[PDB]
């Protein structure tokens, strides 16, 4: 939900630790274009632990 | 004297050593993303985990 996205040639970097990862509020969003996972599956994101 | 009962020693290191690199290569991962089975059955699908 961010305002200002940045550059792809200088993209941004958050790291994501310490908190409960609910993947279920990223769906809330308009309809992807892409959604692809490579070594994990999206329907059982919610289950696994990174 | 030593390595006088080396015959008998070296019969059970060798059987020692092949059940050592019998146990190791249970976590080689042969190509796979995972040596879990665990680890890939509950993040990836079926037709993708296979
Ligand atoms: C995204 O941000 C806009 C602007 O603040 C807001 O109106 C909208 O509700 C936000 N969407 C979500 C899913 O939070």
């Amino acid at each position: 939900n961010a305002t200002t996205f940045a550059s792809v040639y200088a993209w941004n970097r958050k790291r994501i630790s310490n908190c409960v990862a609910d993947y279920s509020v990223i769906y809330n969003f308009a309809p992807f274009f892409a959604f692809k996972c490579y070594g994990v599956s999206p329907t059982k994101l919610n289950d696994l632990c990174f | 004297t030593p390595s006088a009962l080396g015959k008998l020693q070296d019969v059970v290191n060798h059987n020692a050593q092949a059940l050592n690199t019998l146990v190791k290569q249970l976590s080689s991962k042969f190509g796979a993303i995972s040596s879990v089975l665990n680890d890939i059955l509950s993040r990836l699908d079926p037709p993708e985990a296979e």
